[PDB]
């Protein structure tokens, strides 16, 4: 499902 | 008079376990921890496996190969088994 433009990219 | 006996013929159709085929499983590990950031989300963690269901676009469906759960996945935070480099 596409709602979101993804979620944040973390660190490692 | 006349006599008769009854006693029908039960009967049914099934078949066994018939051979298998067409596979299908998109695994991916997660790129990094995720903990159901929104809802209609599954949670996981850094280095989970999880069997990709459906892939409408971003977010994948994919069952926990953990807990065997069932929830949509952020594909930006997973990365195919088999999109694995050195």
């Amino acid at each position: 499902h596409s709602k979101y433009p993804l979620p944040p990219l973390p660190s490692l | 008079g006349p006599l008769g006996s009854p006693g029908p013929n039960s009967h049914n159709s099934n078949t066994p376990g018939i051979r298998e085929a067409g596979s299908e499983d998109i695994i991916v590990v997660a790129l990094y921890d995720y903990e159901a950031i929104h809802h209609e989300d599954l949670s996981f963690q850094k280095g989970d496996q999880m069997v990709v269901l459906e892939e409408s676009g971003e977010w994948w469906k994919a069952r926990s190969l953990a807990t065997r759960k069932e929830g949509y996945i952020p594909s930006n935070y997973v990365a195919r088994v088999d999109s694995l480099e050195t």
